[PDB]
């Protein structure tokens, strides 16, 4: 299939994180998941050399890979963490969450 | 100023697409068969004067509905 | 092997790019290729999602697929570009070269 | 401040490093033999807290050349 957003759930305690993690228990982080065939679509804004790349990679496969998915804007949870015991409360934990996917 | 395009890629949602100039680009990879996507295009207009190879054609047209039913051909 | 910056040259001629880039006939246009494999190392600037994506990717590889290695940082070229004919010059082509690779 | 760090990972530029904690990490995929990394951290120190699981565990100092020959244990 594409590129594009697929969902995924953190689940903290799966991944160890839960010990400092006091909640949420987990979170939509999305995924970017999906092959940048060519022609890359303008909705993943594809830089020119990720357009470029593409182009070598149908002459041989051997010279350049394929442009791969991945995300391109990172959006921030609210999170309670643990800060030397005490629970406090992070507001914007950056570039946990996927909002845009891309080709580069 | 736009233009409505054909849309027949995998990333139409819908028939039809409005964008600055309409796109059907003819793509081969190295062992399938060779793949016709017809859509519009905003960005990167430079691809449009591509000179054809033996893995990809770029033809762009900016009339409205230009990119129907055109068939495009790769080199040898 | 690891994520990291590959040398790649691009002929604009054998990708049909040369009927309107007079110069130059082509470009160090660096590739970004290997695996992000865990942990995922600083120099890739790794974000907290490509990180975190990584780590389910180790619990089980169905759920979440593995970080992929792609270019962070663009530099632009100097082209001669043909605009109707005229031999003009282009003093930044943005998004050509890579300076710079990471996971996301 | 800094400091010293045992490094014996892949993107290691020498036997030591400076960064801000010294680091092992012990991670396993889900075929091959546990792999045991050593080096510096700088950024996501939120990953030394991490609980170990059946496939990474974190381990994390600041003391000269404290991660050298430390060994760690996945759980079951
Ligand atoms: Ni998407
Ligand atoms: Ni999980
Ligand atoms: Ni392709
Ligand atoms: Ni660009
Ligand atoms: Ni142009
Ligand atoms: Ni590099
Ligand atoms: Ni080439
Ligand atoms: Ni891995
Ligand atoms: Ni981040
Ligand atoms: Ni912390």
């Amino acid at each position: 299939n594409y590129c594009k957003r697929t969902p995924l759930y953190i689940d903290f305690k799966e991944i160890g994180w839960d010990s400092w993690i006091i909640a949420p228990p987990g979170y939509e982080a999305y995924e970017c998941r999906g092959v940048c065939n060519y022609p890359l679509a303008e909705h993943l804004t594809p830089t020119k050399h990720a357009i470029i790349q593409a182009l070598v990679h149908l002459k041989n496969s051997q010279k350049a890979s394929k442009a791969c998915c991945v995300p391109t804007k990172l959006e921030p949870i609210s999170i309670l963490y643990l800060d030397k015991g005490v629970v406090t409360y992070k507001f914007k934990y950056e570039g946990m969450a996927v909002s845009e996917c891309g080709c580069r | 100023p736009l233009v409505t395009c054909t849309c027949e890629s995998p990333h139409c949602k819908g028939p039809t697409c409005r964008g600055a100039w309409c796109t059907v680009v003819l793509v081969r990879e190295e062992g399938r068969h060779p793949q016709e996507h017809r859509g519009c295009g905003n960005l990167h207009r430079e691809l449009c004067r591509g000179r054809p190879t033996e893995f990809v054609n770029h033809y762009c047209c900016d009339s409205h509905l230009c990119n129907h039913n055109v068939s495009l051909v790769l080199e040898a």
